[PDB]
RNA sequence: CUGGUAGUUAUGGCGAGAAGGUCACACCCGUUCCCAUCCCGAACACGGUAGUUAAGCUUCUCUGCGCCAAUGGUAGUUGGGGGCUUCCCCCUGCGAGAGUAGGUCGCUGCCGGG
RNA sequence: UGGGGCGGUCGCCUCCUAAAGAGUAACGGAGGCGCCCAAAGGUUCCCUCAGAAUGGAUGGAAAUCAUUCGCAGAGUGUAAAGGCACAAGGGAGCUUGACUGCGAGACUGACAAGUCGAGCAGGGACGAAAGUCGGGCUUAGUGAUCCGGUGGUUCCGCAUGGAAGGGCCAUCGCUCAACGGAUAAAAGCUACCCCGGGGAUAACAGGCUUAUCUCCCCCAAGAGUCCACAUCGACGGGGAGGUUUGGCACCUCGAUGUCGGCUCGUCGCAUCCUGGGGCUGUAGUCGGUCCCAAGGGUUGGGCUGUUCGCCCAUUAAAGCGGCACG
RNA sequence: AUAGCUCACUGGUCGAGUGACCCCGCGCCGAAAAUGUACCGGGGCUAAACAUAUUACCGAAACUGUGGAUGAACC
RNA sequence: GUCAUGGAGGUAGAGCACUGUUUGGACUAGGGGCCCGGUUACCGAAUUCAGAUAAACUCCGAAUGCCAUGUACUUAUACUCGGGAGUCAGACUGCGAGUGAUAAGAUCCGUAGUCGAAAGGGAAACAGCCCAGACCACCAGUUAAGGUCCCCAAAUA
RNA sequence: CAAGUAGUUAGAGCCCGUUAAUGGGUGAUAGCGUGCCUUUUGUAGAAUGAACCGGCGAGUUACGAUUUGUUGCAAGGUUAA
């Protein structure tokens, strides 16, 4: 398990990064959700990794 | 002054000039070099007086060789005339050279008598320069 | 003033199909003039150079030799 | 061992040098016949085995040309952040072209004779 | 349509722009089309180009033969691109598939239209056979509807039988080229002008830009009897200013009055005079050039609407610019 | 031109460093306009500027705390 | 949306193998002269050695983007039919190009953002720049960009 | 002694006493703050309209088409003059 923290606004930002969000089931600022470990998690957190704080 | 006696096209784009010298950052002919240090647009005329410049110090001892040829075309408008109704007509050829480039080369004399022409004609070019050795 | 200033319109050239996707019997793959791409097995080339799928099945991208290709349908 | 016939991006090609055989295959001898030359039995076709491995072919050696090809570094660049903005710099991931270490005088399948 | 006019263009095909799928604009950069072929189409069989070198000739650099090298340096009806030597290139034999009814399924696409197509039936061409043939190596070579003309037709035919007339199938008549074509049929002046609108769009002024313009510098060949730098400074290079000629079209068209003169000034300094200095190719008188300096000063007339400019007579001097050309 | 000074050099006094060259950081000149300082917002600053590193705090209608109103989906 | 796998496509870069442009050297088959065919450099075509250049050059060739398959992990739409619209003057900022002079708050395209239709905090003031999306009330707390000598909350750290 | 889209938030002082409730009037001083409409890429706009107050002043009706909702009957439904 890992947590994942939105610590960033998305005002200003691209599609992708939004949609990449969206699908890690974040809403509002400073939200937590808990995901697993799969590469395809890390595969998200790598392309919005300035956006998002991640913690076990 | 250099101009190419045929060209395919008679009008071109103006480019860029970015990043280091694809090719002739080093010396090779001869044993003095004169490198440019910035990018920047060199007409046939500034070549032409650098080359008479450097020539005629050394007393025409030595030889000269100029890594450079103005390929490239440039247009322009009269005075007057609004924007539109075509592309304007040919007035010069420039070679666009990039930063790490050498564009004349010396040999043949001392020390003294090379860096000396070069100086004298580095002040022609509107690009900022230095004084290599092989 | 400006003697040019004619150009035609875009043929929308090119691939229809990608590699590994199931195809119906008779339908276009690849648009193109002359041949950059040669019909491999059960396809087959139309009057103006593209290929055409002869039957269903899947699409494969393939190579024949050091500077070809081609193009083949194989049932599944 | 050879003849025939396929697959494989030339690592399979090109070039140089040597050897062998009518068992096979060749060159070879002839034009009455089937057939043929904008003319020519050169070729195509037909009919035979006197002679010879000179050539094809087959085998053997090479890097001479060619072809394949790393590792490292560099150019470029998706994303993020700055400058003094013809342009330049920093962090993360991707990563060539040229050059080179090196490899290569092929590797597999089936049928008939010996 | 970088205001309108003058000039140019208006439909189709090929390449670059075009940012490695498709698409992508400009009065952006280059070219072609409004056809041709009865074989330059179909099929079966066969083979291979440009150029160079040497050998002889009338005949030469280049005409026709001979040997060698020769992966395309040729050709492919025609513009370009993509492709093609297992020909899509070149010869010969026979021929007319340059067929009739169609068509699963796709591409393109607002619509109208446009493109490809295995396979089925009828009847054929070439080939021994397998098999190929619904024009040309592939993409331009073309315009709807309405209305008329011609050929065919087991369709209708206004009481019935006919007919006139219509329908259906095949085909013909457009520089309708402003090429999705307003009608079968169409040019100019307005300063005598009028209405509805627009700062969506021009003339003045402001704004952005600084090619041009004014001014200042860098290098230094040289001129200066010698001596680059007293004074000029070629060939080239770098800036400042926002007074010129321009570029753009951001405010103003329910109104921002335009040139010159008069009255009244005020500001900048890149200083015309006066003040203080350095160098001199400064003997003196008179000068040249640069440096500090904006305190005050900076004429009256002839010609022209003139700004400007030339001229007359003076003066210590008769400065250059900004302020909606105050 | 000869002249005057004087160079290369030598002989002495002296007592310890003295030469050019290359690179980088921050600065200097080049530097001029029109109503009034007028190219830090002002005062003012020799750090209250710049470079690297660290730690506290301020700072929004953002997020949280408490209380209300309301839409959709599902129980 | 990401991950794994498979593809089509020639941009950036690079390169000279074709096509144009081009520099130096040796030989240049020659032309003209000084000549008695030599001297040739006054030019020398092809060949070759080396070194450059290209939007309409390519023996090569990425990063991204695109099309699919999946049974992988998340996540909430996508499509068809019908009723009702408005819109077809866009602006600036970053990046990739054309025209222009590698001028313009210029003009015309590709791509992302913000304004348009968006208040609040910071750039003194400031549609488009940086942070960040206002249901209402509170004399509560923690933070973002930007800041902490005084105007002016917070370090004369 | 003051630089003001005239208000709003904080607020002393003075004067009152209500539909009785964390009430009313005025406000020294402090922070923040460039009207309404229209038309626009964009207006506090030096772009348009309005002196002020009152009244009047702009998607309606008939006959057809189509789609949704409701009611009656249903392989039938329904009348017009
Ligand atoms: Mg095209
Ligand atoms: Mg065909
Ligand atoms: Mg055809
Ligand atoms: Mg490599
Ligand atoms: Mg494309
Ligand atoms: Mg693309
Ligand atoms: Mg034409
Ligand atoms: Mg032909
Ligand atoms: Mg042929
Ligand atoms: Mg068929
Ligand atoms: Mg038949
Ligand atoms: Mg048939
Ligand atoms: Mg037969
Ligand atoms: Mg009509
Ligand atoms: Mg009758
Ligand atoms: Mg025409
Ligand atoms: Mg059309
Ligand atoms: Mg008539
Ligand atoms: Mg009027
Ligand atoms: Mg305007
Ligand atoms: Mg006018
Ligand atoms: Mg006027
Ligand atoms: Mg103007
Ligand atoms: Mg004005
Ligand atoms: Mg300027
Ligand atoms: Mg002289
Ligand atoms: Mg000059
Ligand atoms: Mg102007
Ligand atoms: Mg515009
Ligand atoms: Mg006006
Ligand atoms: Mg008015
Ligand atoms: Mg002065
Ligand atoms: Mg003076
Ligand atoms: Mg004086
Ligand atoms: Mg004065
Ligand atoms: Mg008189
Ligand atoms: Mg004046
Ligand atoms: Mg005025
Ligand atoms: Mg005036
Ligand atoms: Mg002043
Ligand atoms: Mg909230
Ligand atoms: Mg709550
Ligand atoms: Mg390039
Ligand atoms: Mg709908
Ligand atoms: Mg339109
Ligand atoms: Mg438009
Ligand atoms: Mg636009
Ligand atoms: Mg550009
Ligand atoms: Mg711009
Ligand atoms: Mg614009
Ligand atoms: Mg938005
Ligand atoms: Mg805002
Ligand atoms: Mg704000
Ligand atoms: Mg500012
Ligand atoms: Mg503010
Ligand atoms: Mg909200
Ligand atoms: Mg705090
Ligand atoms: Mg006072
Ligand atoms: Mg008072
Ligand atoms: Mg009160
Ligand atoms: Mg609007
Ligand atoms: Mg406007
Ligand atoms: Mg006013
Ligand atoms: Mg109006
Ligand atoms: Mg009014
Ligand atoms: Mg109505
Ligand atoms: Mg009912």
């Amino acid at each position: 398990k890992l947590e994942i923290t939105l610590k960033r606004s998305l005002i200003g930002r691209p599609q992708p990064q939004r949609k990449t969000v969206q699908a890690l089931g974040l809403g509002k600022t400073n939200s937590v959700v808990v995901k697993e470990d799969n590469p395809a998690i890390r595969g998200m957190i790598t392309k919005v990794s300035h956006l998002v704080d991640v913690k076990e | 002054m250099l101009v190419p006696k045929r060209v395919k096209y008679r009008r071109e784009f103006r480019g860029n000039m970015r990043g280091r010298a694809k090719g002739g950052t080093e010396v090779a002919f001869g044993e003095y070099g004169l490198q440019a240090v910035e990018a920047s647009w060199i007409t046939n005329r500034q070549i032409e007086a650098a080359r008479i410049a450097m020539t005629r110090y050394m007393k025409r001892g030595g030889k000269v060789w100029i890594k450079i040829f103005p390929h490239k075309s440039y247009t322009s408008k009269p005075i007057g005339v609004r924007m539109g109704k075509g592309k304007g007509a040919p007035e010069g050829w420039v070679s666009p050279v990039k930063r790490g480039k050498i564009m004349f080369e010396i040999a043949g004399v001392p020390e003294d008598v090379a860096r000396e022409a070069l100086r004298l004609a580095a002040h022609k070019l509107p690009v900022k320069t230095k004084i290599v050795k092989r | 003033s400006t003697s040019n200033g004619r150009d035609s319109e875009s043929k929308r050239l090119g691939a229809k199909r990608a590699d590994g996707q199931f195809v119906t019997g008779g339908s276009i793959l690849y648009r193109q003039r002359g041949t950059k791409i040669y019909p491999g097995t059960n396809v087959g080339r139309g009057g103006d150079d593209t290929l055409f799928a002869k039957t269903d099945g899947v699409v494969r991208f393939e190579r024949m030799g050091r500077d070809k290709k081609k193009v083949s349908v194989y049932p599944e």
